[PDB]
């Protein structure tokens, strides 16, 4: 699953 | 051919109140929790990596990194002392939301907030997709425990400086929230690809629509599905310098965006007022303040 980032 | 009759706030109230609004998705931020006393955590005018020279950081963006989190724990926990909220009273807005539960029209509210109020205004689990987690529910992190604990247990071990240990496997205990390394949580995707099918309105709060993945939530919204952004800035349009789905509320081709700009509170107010709904909002927010306020 998508990590979470800055952006 | 377009579902508003004009792009205000009067027509959107109109067209709440009519026969083809049933389902209302909200999309809020930051700016929802700021009258009730709660940082933007992620505005860099609130500083949350300017004083952490006593942890000796290999850089400033680790103290929310998982990895180095569950190594080097103590700087997350001695932030979350200096930052937790002396109170935590949800604001007019979270209770409008509140209102479009009770009413039947609330689909679910989508939150880049940790903060909790939207529970304790009264939205329930499944009315709720936390984007970014919640400090309402903490876990030990060993994935053969995962012990769960309240808000309650965490808070007496951040205010009593004891890093917090799971009683079952002395592990360390993490607040739900979603550090940076994190996976996102499957809900925010199972639940989008469901919501968006059935919405009628999005009203989204309180949110510069900067953060990726949840501002790309305005795109999913069918294009017929009226938006309107109460915040006290514009917020969602296209970037003329990286720039699909952004907002239009001012063009010659705009149809069904529409913005209000001001404090949140003071717009949702404003809406629940056309709707008849004021003095239900007021009753309801003195109530439940009062009954904070009292405990
Ligand atoms: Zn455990």
């Amino acid at each position: 699953l998508p990590k979470k980032y800055g952006g | 051919e377009r579902l508003l009759d004009e792009l205000t706030l009067e027509g959107v109230a109109r067209y709440m109140q009519s026969e083809r609004c049933r389902r209302v998705i909200c999309l809020v931020g930051a700016g929802i929790s700021t009258s009730a006393g709660i940082p933007d955590f992620r505005s860099p005018s609130t500083g949350l990596y300017d004083n952490l020279e006593k942890y000796h950081l290999p850089y400033p963006e680790a103290i929310f990194e998982i990895s180095y989190f569950k190594k080097h724990p103590e700087p997350f926990f001695a932030l979350a002392k200096e930052l937790y909220p002396g109170q935590f009273k949800p604001t007019i807005c979270h209770y409008f939301m509140r209102l479009l539960k009770d009413k039947g029209l609330l689909l679910r509210c989508y939150t880049q907030n940790i903060d909790t109020l939207e529970r304790i205004a009264g939205l329930e689990q499944e009315d709720l997709v936390e984007a970014h987690g919640t400090f309402y529910t903490s876990h030990c992190v060993s994935a053969s425990c995962r012990h769960e604990y309240p808000l309650s247990w965490m808070k007496e071990k951040i205010f009593s400086e004891v890093t917090p240990k799971c009683e079952d496997c002395q592990s360390l205990v993490k607040p739900d929230i979603v550090f940076f390394g994190e996976s996102l949580p499957a809900r925010f995707f199972s639940c989008m690809q469901s919501d968006f099918l059935k919405v009628d309105l999005l009203l989204v709060m309180g949110t510069s629509l900067q953060v990726q993945p949840f501002a790309s939530l305005i795109s999913k919204a069918p294009l017929s599905t009226p938006r309107l952004l109460i915040n006290k800035e514009k917020a969602g349009q296209s970037d003329p310098f990286l720039g699909g789905g952004g907002m239009d509320f001012d063009s010659k081709k705009a149809y069904r965006d529409v913005a209000w700009l001001g404090e949140c509170d003071q717009g949702c107010l404003a809406l629940a007022e056309l709707l008849g709904w004021k003095k239900e909002l007021e009753d309801l927010v003195r109530r439940e303040h009062a009954s904070i306020d009292a405990q």
